[PDB]
């Protein structure tokens, strides 16, 4: 009985997706997490038929999603939401979508997982360059796109199952430099590869959990496009 | 036309292997790493770039 | 005792994952490599060592 | 129809058998290459079932080894050879045990194969420090541990198909300092980390073939105990 949350898809368009299809020819059953924000479309495309063609898994495999939460990676628990977010039109129809509300919500309802998967980033200054990115842009930055992994993991690993794996997705711009790559982007690469190899050593010292990250190459993803350079 | 284009584009010519970069290419890697057949393996950093990665200068 | 029985006693006290390195933990990680599986993956080195490599400092 | 040929075995207590062993799970056909001096030994012990339980593949699947050759990993082709191993009592009663040899026995016995195991590494002084090896010494562990992998795909490269895959086994020992690994060959397992992606452009460009290296932890092996220190 294998269980993977995968956390970060909002299109057919990305990594996250190709990770979900490739899961689902190992039978493990899967769980989605979207962002809030496009939560509704994601939904809407797809009850009206719109990603059945995706859900193709070539041998006649039919992808077979387990369930499908509002997850936002920028809040640890309730409290932490502030009063804008919480009435905002996207926001206001939704509940339990925070780190530590869907952590919960996943254990009420099919109990310990074993498999997690960190397939988000995000960063609002993406199209200045570092030098012209702003303390508050930086610190966005990494607030969603690294510290994200850390707490996903503070509050999983008591979901989760001994020998259980985690993986995210890392991009080279943190070891050599590619121009465009700005707003902290790859800073928050470089702190979520260091990152990885410490909770390498609490995780592995303390639950017997693994977690690695993945550097892929380019694709041509929704948020890849928004990479304005 | 965007910085993605030129990525990809540098990629499919300038890498050890020339062929599309997939998300399942990434999705199997994900698959195995997330299995107990890499019981072994943690802390890593895994690159499936179709070995972009290894270059320093190109070719033309 | 032998250089090879110092490396293993190291690597069970220190290492990130306190388990056997069997010769078939490095065996499912090169049926992976060699297989259609990993298809984007090339010219790399990948650590099948319970994480050892990612130690700087040890605790004891 | 996979096959698989293993360069670098003289009993199952390396990581060359591990491989073998988790290759047979996925059915490949295994071709194995022994190093002459132990190669009538091992058939020995192989006809004596010594290694019976050895090959059972947990699942009650018996490991399929398709052939077993004599193999010297030090000889490129035929007239590289000179007189004292000629008429040594060992590699008398043998013949094609060079590497473009069993390149082509193998290719006229099987076909074509898909890949190739490079799990074989030898040093003279593996004993003495890095500053007290001398240059034959240092060289011999380059020739037999290094080059022997560029020979390999050199001549291998003929007889597989396209999309082939292949891996060899390194040591961390390249990268940071470990006293007592000397001889050369941290020096050796250095350049075959080089020449891996070095390989990986001509082999990838010209062949559409793949090749890896595997950084292994320690293992209780034959050649591990030679490592006095
Ligand atoms: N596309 C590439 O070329 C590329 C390359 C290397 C690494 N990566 C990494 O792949 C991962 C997925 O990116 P992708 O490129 O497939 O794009 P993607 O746009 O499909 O995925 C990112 C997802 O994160 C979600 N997101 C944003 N803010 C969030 C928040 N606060 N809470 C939760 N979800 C949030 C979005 O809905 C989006 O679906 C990223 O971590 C990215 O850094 C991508
Ligand atoms: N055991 C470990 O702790 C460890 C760790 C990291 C990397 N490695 C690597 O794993 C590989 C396999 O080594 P192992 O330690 O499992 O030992 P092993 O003793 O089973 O394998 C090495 C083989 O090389 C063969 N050999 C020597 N000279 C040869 C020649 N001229 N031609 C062909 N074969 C020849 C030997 O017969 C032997 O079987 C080596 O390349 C080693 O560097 C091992
Ligand atoms: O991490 C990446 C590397 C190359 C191309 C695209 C991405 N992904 C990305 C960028 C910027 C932002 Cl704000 C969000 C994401 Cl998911
Ligand atoms: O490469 C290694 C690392 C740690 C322990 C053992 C080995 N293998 C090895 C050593 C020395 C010699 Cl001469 C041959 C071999 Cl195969």
């Amino acid at each position: 009985e294998d269980i993977c949350f995968i956390a970060g898809i909002g299109d057919t368009n990305g990594y996250g997706w190709g990770i979900a299809k490739e899961l689902s020819k190992r039978n493990v059953k899967i769980i989605f997490g979207i962002w809030p924000p496009v939560y509704n479309i994601f939904m809407k495309n797809y009850k009206n038929g719109k990603f059945d063609n995706d859900m193709i898994i070539d041998k006649d495999k039919k992808m077979n999603i387990l369930d499908m939460l509002p997850f936002d990676a920028s809040f640890d628990t309730a409290n932490d939401i502030d009063e804008e977010t919480k009435n905002n039109k996207r926001y206001n129809m939704l509940q339990n979508y925070t780190i530590e509300d869907v952590a919960n919500l996943i254990h009420q309802k099919y109990g310990k997982i074993n498999m997690l998967v960190h397939s988000l980033a995000n960063a609002k200054e993406v199209q200045k360059d570092l030098l012209n990115t702003s303390r508050k842009g930086y610190l966005d930055a990494l607030s969603k796109s690294s510290y994200s992994l850390i707490s996903l993991c503070k509050y999983f690993v008591n979901i989760m199952k001994p020998q259980s794996s985690i993986i995210s997705l890392t991009y080279h711009a943190s070891q050599k430099v590619v121009p465009g790559y700005g707003g902290g982007m790859s800073s928050a690469k470089a702190a979520l590869e260091s990152d990885t190899r410490v909770l390498a050593y609490h995780l592995g010292r303390n639950y017997n959990i693994r977690i690695n990250t993945i550097s892929a190459g380019p694709l041509k993803s929704r948020a890849a496009t928004a990479i304005n350079k | 036309y965007t910085f993605i284009d030129y990525a990809i584009e540098y990629s499919e010519k300038y890498a050890p292997l020339r062929q599309k970069l997939l998300s399942t290419d990434i999705g199997s890697v994900a698959s195995f790493l997330l299995s107990r057949e890499s019981r072994a393996i943690t802390g890593q950093t895994i690159y499936v770039d179709n070995g972009l990665n290894i270059m320093f200068l190109p070719d033309d």
